[PDB]
RNA sequence: UUUUUCGCGU
């Protein structure tokens, strides 16, 4: 059979269709809204519902309420009545107290471990005097962070307790009124029913609900944790916690106040909590903007937010009126007592803000404290409705600008990128002025450009000039994502009891009469049902607008995910009208979107320091553009996209939303949300238009042609630029847009510099208000605001150069198993340690991130795996095992040492720590081996008394030494070597690292996959394991492997796609039942799954035997010994290969020696603050910011036409340049390469290598550019940071030039530079003050000398042969004659 | 001389004129003209589709 | 000087073309009254257009709006969202005079609420 | 001269491309449902004439 | 009298211009020649691309 | 329980 696992976290949406249709079938009555839901529901009810109410509690609670003893409520009433739980008892709370005490007791040891390492290297139970003071000072925790953690811990019980029993049963329900004191739950997957026996109140919920319930537990308790632990750090240590600070009173008291506004308020109190964003803003510019500006924007704050409180009052109002929450309306609505709450609020935010930057850019983690809206389907799609179905107005020289507009753009883009101006037919219409700019490549500035120019551009049509690919792209058609059904079966989502008897027999009798293909509902499944596939049919219906006029189209909508803003609506087409619209969104971002440099869809910190910069006036206007879309109709959205169909040489390609939306119905899409059909009508196009859809959009749909209408701004904005004299610096990205405007001005008598920025900057919103109404956008003051000195973006807080963040945002939703799939464990440990090292990276906190990643580490280790859903006890009991047999290998005396250490051992080698000591310091390392050595060997100094000051030496406490035997001694026995080592350049293989999860589901996958009506993925299915064994044996012969070079090989031949589409196969919840219409997840895949963790678990078991393979003896001596050299010969032991070269590097952090002061050996990388003063952190430096970014390859790319050239067939071209640069030394490189060519392209070498960009590098090992190569080394620290320091390498150059002159080196530099900074960071953080200078003196034992080696092999041309004819159907598009023939054409 | 500067007058009145019109041919096109099959008349024969004519005929 | 009188009458008729081509208007392709199917892109003067939509024979939800905008003219919707202080309505002044000020009426009860 | 007469010569074809944009907006826009009709069959029988010239 | 001629021609040329664009505004706002125009408009730019087609395939060959 | 639902995307 197959086994149903719920998801744990929400990651969905709250529908509010499901709740009205559960609450109307429970109550008789209805229960949220007088829609369609409430009537459908009561009439036929559905299997699930009716299985929930049947149940013996619930038909008692549904007699009671009859009765009238219990009052009917709402789910945010409850929501709040569990948050102020007021009821836990004595005995609980003490066990709660008690295991939050041993959990932060362990996390401080699991961290005194890694705190000792940094601070041996550094030089500056538990070991450290530091953590010693720390866990005196939180001995006892707070009443607040007890309550916290007693309610989650319930919440997660609960719902695990559930999990697990609908695993091991289906169709379970699990009854609890003892978990939690005085409530009762009904939990279950389609409805979760509260019942509070105390105050006689009950309503009925949603899984998702009770998810978002415990999700505000746990994010309500993650941000008490981290602010007690930063509290903490900062009591012995002002420089040591995160540079926020609240004493959590506060905090608490705001959670009140805001779950009690959302009780107060109903499901509409999230209007109210949405526009906190203004308020939290407002604060911040009372700070940093000038007089007028705050005063502007306060004064729009509170008119936004008391509009928005009106309007949830009268919307709740009427929906409620004639329902069954007619009387549960709070009496602080009619008299209006509710602003006296709200003004509190607002006061308890600004207070624990406390008038400070750090405090209220990191705030933003309340609009997630909250739980998310029951978003209401049929609303919001009125709403979009009534504002896409209008008329609008258009001047026609206003359309003739805009076009115009974009025309000088793309001949901008155009003579900047290719030296010309493209091909145009109309070369009569411009005049004598643009002809001569026409003849001569050369385009007029901004400031001679003119109004009349634009009108006079604006007639111009282009030939083609980029190809349309004629094959399909499997890459970025294939999904995991979902698809609408055809028009005439798109009652087929609906349930068959919501639709009428006359639907459900039409739709049997249709459903016959569609194919097996568009029958489904996902993308795969789609893809994969498709037998009559061809690669040339999306480029074949491109060209014949087959899409136009098409009988199937239809436009789904779906309330969006985890959004606060209910009028947030995603939409779904059917397979070939997704086909077109992706298609086109991607030739736009290829082709035209480079032209458009203002558009980021490209570090956020960076992007911000471009904007970190008689009298020159400058401004900012942050414009939002979420109903920016629905402004736009094909007399404005297509005029621009006109010229991009006329560039591509296509019809109605970019266009086609504007051409095919008009014409289809748009219907709500949803289980619980059908419409009203009646009687005798059978197709969309004849039902009436309800609330439930409507027909004749008129307007943009999100999402898509988003590239297109942020393109169409852009030019706009220029437009306005030109119309109002002033230069504009927009920074456009996706829904928010940043505006820096600059105008040259005369000041005038009695006039300073500030004033006449706000003059300027009422003269701009006025003309950009003006026009985009003429272009037909209405934009009001609530979106737009204004502002001198703002860069904001994706919710983040810069200003004065010093970057304030919000990473209790971000690091808010930590937990057991959190984005995981079949609660993976390994997953589950990297997705912690990821989502932790933001505390570390943005708030700059190493000790307050590596306290709170080790709590949740031990509670997932220690708290969670005995309670895994679908193994009950084998993870802990393969943990326990593994604590066993680490405590027998070393001298620890006691278990808790032993999972101290498998905490803090990494996890290439079958370890418990997801974060390596280098991602403390830099980012990116060049190989993880020699990492997770240099890890290792650092964490085992804590318990052998090492000393990491000096170089390694060997003493009598052998651990280390055991260790390092123990990894370097194996059994060897590869296989698939070299397609291994293809696939990860640096892969250990012999069962020397861990397993995963793609690498077990290869094989799963293509078993699958050869059992499918679509040739092609059959096909290549089948050919799957000869095509592997063939890919082995091409460069079986070459002598030095190149692990780099096999990447570039893998990456050249047509195997990479197949592979990249099986691997995203591979990450579906459920493999073997994608072709079996259900949504369960299959034995096989769960013990698969088990079988995989099990062996992740019990690896350090293989990797340290106890009887270190070598016969109880020869343990490595440690004097004189290269960590490099111990990790390659490990890397090469494993694989069995003679040499293995281009893939290791020294450790930066181990070969850097550290010494804060000067000497005559200081022959050192000099590293320096520059800002006078002690103390550094969120303060701006006069230095440039440090990118480390990599050294560029030096190449010579020929000169010829590349638009004519697809992307695929550049970057085909780009990987075949890198092979005959790399391997140019080939006994067999003629042929190897002629073939390749042949079969890759349609050309042969000699025709090939005119496109080449050959590469003037003699060296390869050092500046290759393979996906696999890191192509930056930035610091731990943000950018910011990294400007108060300077650093030289002169002494580093003097001593590498002594000693291996005159030849590459495989050390990095960046990497240095990089650890240097972060170093220094972490010494001021550890010491409240910043050294003058540090100085890193290499250990030039593990330095290496990199070289070009002579590769001595032949490349097994059968094989490469048999791999291009086995995946010939995923080759990019063939360089033809007649494309090859116009590559040099001037 | 004054012959030829107002000829470019209104030469240049005259590219105004295109370009004005050119922009009402392209938006009054409308999906109004997809469903009727007159768009292709309206915005003319395009690169592409004129290959597939020709690759018929020779087929 | 006669052709310079016969191109005389050329440059201004073209100026009248222009000078028309500007006033000129286009409306959007939207739905009919009826809701029956699409309707064209209406297309004429702006005197006209702006008269059918006095008279509803194109809808639209804000009508005034579009006379402002159609005659060139700022309309005082428009004025208030770029004026240079915005206004407060009773609402926010009441939050404004709660905020602004100690505590007076207490009411430090979450169970009142 | 013979700047005279290309400036004639551009001023000429920049009227004719204008009276064909008047001619394209006319009949686009008259002719309520029974123009389109003609429109497309002049289409069709504008695509076999390109055929029968390029087989030709 | 060429220019003159010119300068006529061009005359008759706008106050077409002026009729049609009235004709244009009435029609929309308030034949079978014309359709015909405008197709063969139609084809001469279709010609005018197939004879760059054309030439790009006979440079290939 | 017409595959519980799960857009485009960054």
């Amino acid at each position: 059979a197959n086994v149903y696992l719920t998801d744990s976290y929400l990651k969905g949406v709250i529908s509010f269709s499901e709740c009205n249709a559960l609450g109307s079938y429970i109550f008789n009555g209805p229960y949220l809204k007088n829609d369609y839901t409430n009537l459908i529901s009561r009439q036929n009810p559905l299997i699930e519902h009716m299985n929930l109410k049947k149940l013996n509690i619930t038909q008692s609670l549904i007699s009671k309420y009859h009765k009238g003893e219990i009052k009917l409520e709402e789910p945010t009433y409850f929501q709040s009545l569990l948050m102020t739980y007021k009821s836990m008892t004595s005995s609980e709370q003490i066990a709660t107290t008690n295991l939050l005490k041993k959990i932060i007791r362990r996390a401080i040891e699991i961290s005194d471990v890694k705190v000792y390492a940094i601070l041996n290297k550094l030089g500056l139970t538990i070991k450290t005097t530091l953590l010693k003071k720390l866990m005196c000072s939180m001995q006892h925790p707070p009443s607040w962070l007890i309550h916290w953690f007693n309610l989650y811990t319930k919440l997660n019980n609960i719902l695990t307790q559930y999990r697990s029993n609908e695993v091991k049963n289906h169709g379970f329900t699990l009854i609890d009124n003892q978990t939690l004191s005085g409530f009762q739950f009904i939990l279950n997957q389609y409805g979760c029913i509260v019942y509070h026996k105390e105050l006689k109140r009950i309503t009925v919920t949603t899984y998702n609900q009770f998810l978002t319930w415990k999700d505000i537990s746990l994010s309500r308790l993650n941000v008490c944790l981290i602010t007690w632990i930063s509290n903490c750090l900062n009591t012995l240590n002002k420089s040591l916690g995160l540079r926020c600070g609240f004493n959590n009173v506060i905090l608490t008291q705001l959670f009140l106040y805001g779950d009690c506004i959302l009780k107060l308020f109903h499901n509409e109190g999230f209007y109210i909590i949405k526009e906190v964003e203004g308020f939290i803003m407002s604060l911040i510019l009372n700070i940093t903007e000038e007089d007028q500006f705050r005063k502007r924007f306060y004064n729009s704050m509170l008119n936004n937010i008391t509009d928005a409180a009106n309007k949830a009052q009268k919307n709740l109002l009427s929906r409620v009126c004639h329902t069954l929450l007619d009387k549960t309306v709070s009496d602080n609505i009619i008299n209006g007592r509710w602003i006296i709450l709200l003004s509190k609020f607002l006061k308890l935010i600004k207070l624990a803000g406390d008038n400070n930057l750090n405090n209220l850019s990191e705030l933003y983690f309340l609009f997630r404290i909250f739980g998310h809206p029951m978003v209401d389907e049929r609303q919001a799609m009125d709403a979009v409705k009534i504002n896409c179905n209008e008329t609008k107005f258009y001047l026609l020289s206003s359309l003739s600008m805009l076009r115009g507009a974009f025309i000088y753009r793309i001949i901008k883009g155009f003579v900047n990128n290719y030296n010309r101006w493209p091909t145009l037919r109309n070369a009569i219409v411009l005049p004598l002025r643009w002809l001569t700019y026409y003849k001569l490549n050369t385009y007029p500035s901004l400031l001679e450009l003119t109004e009349r120019d634009l009108i006079v551009l604006s007639g111009l049509r282009f030939y083609r000039e980029f190809r349309l690919p004629k094959k399909v792209d499997l890459e970025m058609i294939i999904n995991d994502k979902a698809i609408s059904p055809p028009k005439n079966l798109i009652w087929t989502s609906f349930p068959r009891n919501y639709m009428p008897s006359h639907i459900q027999n039409y739709i049997e009798h249709e459903k016959l009469k569609f194919s097996e293909s568009d029958k489904s509902r996902r993308v795969l499944e789609y893809y994969l049902r498709d037998n009559k596939f061809n690669e040339c049919d999306l480029y074949n219906c491109v060209v014949n607008q087959s899409y136009l006029n098409n009988p199937n189209h239809v436009v789904s909508l779906t309330g969006k995910e985890r959004e606060l803003s209910v009028g947030r609506m995603f939409a779904m087409q059917p397979g070939m009208f997704r086909q077109v619209q992706i298609l086109a969104e991607k030739m736009i971002a290829e082709n035209i979107l480079q032209f458009f440099p203002e558009s980021l869809t490209r570090e956020l910190q960076k992007i911000l320091e471009l904007k970190a910069g008689n009298y020159i006036s400058k401004c900012s206007i942050i414009t939002d553009l979420s109903k920016f879309n629905q402004a736009f109709r094909y007399e404005t959205s297509c005029i621009c996209s006109d010229v991009l169909d006329e560039l591509h040489g296509v019809q109605s390609l970019f266009s086609w939303l504007h051409l095919t939306i008009p014409h289809v119905t748009i219907i709500c899409t949803y289980r619980h949300a059908p419409p009203y059909i009646g009687d005798h009508i059978v197709d969309l196009n004849n039902v009436d238009e309800q609330s439930g859809l409507y027909r004749y959009h008129m307007g943009g749909i999100e999402g898509w042609c988003q590239k297109l209408w942020t393109i169409e701004a852009i030019s706009l904005l220029d437009l306005i630029s030109l119309k109002g004299k002033f230069s504009i610096t927009a920074l456009i990205n996706g829904d928010n847009q940043s505006i820096d405007i600059s105008k040259p001005i005369r000041l005038m008598e009695g006039q300073t510099h500030a004033q006449a920025d706000y003059l300027l900057a009422l003269n701009s919103l006025k003309l950009l208000y003006k026009e985009y109404a003429g272009i037909g956008h209405k934009l009001k003051g609530t979106e737009t605001y204004i502002s001198r000195d703002m860069q904001f973006m994706s919710k983040t807080i810069q200003h004065n150069g010093v970057y304030y963040p919000a990473s209790i945002k971000k690091v808010l939703r930590v937990g057991p198993w959190i984005n995981t799939i079949l609660d993976d464990f390994k997953v589950s440990l990297e997705s912690i340690g990821s989502l932790t090292q933001e505390l570390e990276y943005r708030g700059e906190s190493l000790l307050c991130s590596l306290i709170f990643r080790n709590v949740w580490l031990y509670n997932q280790i220690a708290l969670q795996l005995k309670n895994h859903a679908l193994c009950n006890n084998k993870l802990y009991l393969d943990i326990l095992k593994v604590l066993k047999h680490l405590k027998t290998f070393f001298n620890l005396d006691n278990i808790d040492t032993a999972l101290t250490l498998y905490m803090n051992l990494p996890m290439l080698f079958g370890g418990g720590d997801p974060n390596l000591l280098y991602r403390s310091f830099y980012r990116r390392t060049p190989d993880f081996l020699t990492e997770a050595i240099v890890h290792s060997v650092f964490i085992l100094s804590y318990y052998t008394n090492h000393d990491l000051k000096d170089k390694l030496q060997d003493l009598s406490d052998d651990r280390l030494n055991k260790f390092l035997t123990c990894i370097i001694t194996f059994d060897k026995n590869p296989n698939a070597e070299f397609v291994t080592l293809m696939r990860d350049p640096q892969a250990l293989g012999s069962e020397r690292q861990a397993k995963i999860t793609s690498e077990i589901n290869r094989l799963a996958v293509t078993e699958v996959l050869s059992t499918a009506p679509n040739k092609i993925f059959s096909k290549s299915a089948q050919h799957y394991t000869t095509t592997e064994i063939d890919l082995n044996d091409i460069m079986q012969n070459i002598e030095p492997t190149y692990p780099h070079g096999l990447r570039v090989v893998y990456e050249s031949l047509p195997f990479y796609k197949a592979e990249k589409i099986v691997n995203l196969i591979s990450g579906t919840k459920s493999i073997t039942n994608i072709l079996e219409k259900t949504s369960a997840i299959d034995l096989t895949d769960i013990d698969r799954a088990t079988e995989m963790m099990r062996k992740n678990i019990t690896l350090l078991i293989r990797i340290l035997p106890l009887d270190c393979n070598r016969d109880k003896r020869e343990i490595l001596s440690m004097e004189n010994l290269s960590i490099t050299e111990l990790s390659k010969y490990v890397r090469e032991r494993s694989w069995s290969l003679s040499n293995i070269v281009g893939v290791t590097s020294p450790s930066i952090m181990y070969t850097m020696d550290i010494k804060y002061t000067t000497s005559t050996i200081s022959s050192g990388i000099i590293i320096e603050k520059y800002n006078v003063n002690s103390l550094t952190r969120g303060e701006r430096g006069p230095t440039k910011p440090w990118v480390g970014s990599s050294t560029q390859e030096k190449k010579t790319m020929p000169v010829y036409n590349r638009q004519v050239l697809t992307k695929k067939q550049r970057d085909q071209i780009d990987l075949l340049a890198k092979l005959d640069w790399v391997y140019a030394s080939i006994d067999n490189k003629d042929e190897f390469m002629e073939e390749l060519s042949i079969g890759t392209l349609g050309l042969t070498y000699e025709k090939a290598k005119k496109l080449f960009p050959q590469y003037l590098s003699v060296n390869y090992l050092h500046r290759l550019t393979v996906s696999s190569r890191p192509c930056e080394f930035p610091a731990s620290i943000p950018a910011y940071r990294t400007t108060n320091y300077h650093f030289d390498t002169s002494p580093i150059n003097r001593i590498l030039t002594e000693k291996y002159g005159d030849e590459d080196i495989d050390i990095v530099f960046q990497n240095c530079i990089s650890f240097g900074l972060s170093l220094m960071s972490v010494v001021e953080q550890f010491t409240n003050v910043c050294p003058n200078r540090i100085i890193l003196i290499p250990k030039l034992n593990e330095i290496h000398l990199m070289k070009p080696p002579i590769f001595t092999g032949d490349v097994d041309i059968h094989k490469l042969k048999q791999v291009i004819q086995k995946q010939h159907m995923f080759l990019p598009d063939k360089i033809s004659l007649t494309q090859y023939v116009e590559l040099f054409l001037s | 001389d004054n012959i030829t500067a107002r000829l470019d007058r209104i030469d240049e009145k005259l590219s105004e004129i295109l370009g004005m019109l050119h922009t009402l041919v392209v938006a009054s096109a409308g999906p109004t003209s997809a469903r009727d099959g007159i768009r292709d008349a309206m915005v003319g024969l395009r690169e592409e589709m004129i290959e597939k004519i020709r690759t018929e005929a020779l087929m | 000087d006669n052709i310079t009188a016969r191109l005389d009458r050329i440059d201004e008729k073209l100026s009248e073309i222009l000078g028309m081509l500007h006033t000129l208007v286009v409306a959007s392709a939207g739905p009919t009254s009826a809701r029956d199917g699409i309707r064209d892109a209406m297309v004429g003067l702006r005197e006209e257009m702006i008269e059918k939509i006095r008279t509803e024979a194109l809808m639209t939800n804000d009508r005034l709006e579009a006379m402002a905008r159609l005659r060139n003219e700022e309309s005082e919707k428009m004025a208030k969202d770029t004026s240079d202080e915005v206004s407060l309505n009773p609402t926010s002044e009441k939050l404004n005079n709660l905020l602004e000020g100690n505590d007076s009426d207490n009411d430090l009860s979450l169970e009142d609420f």
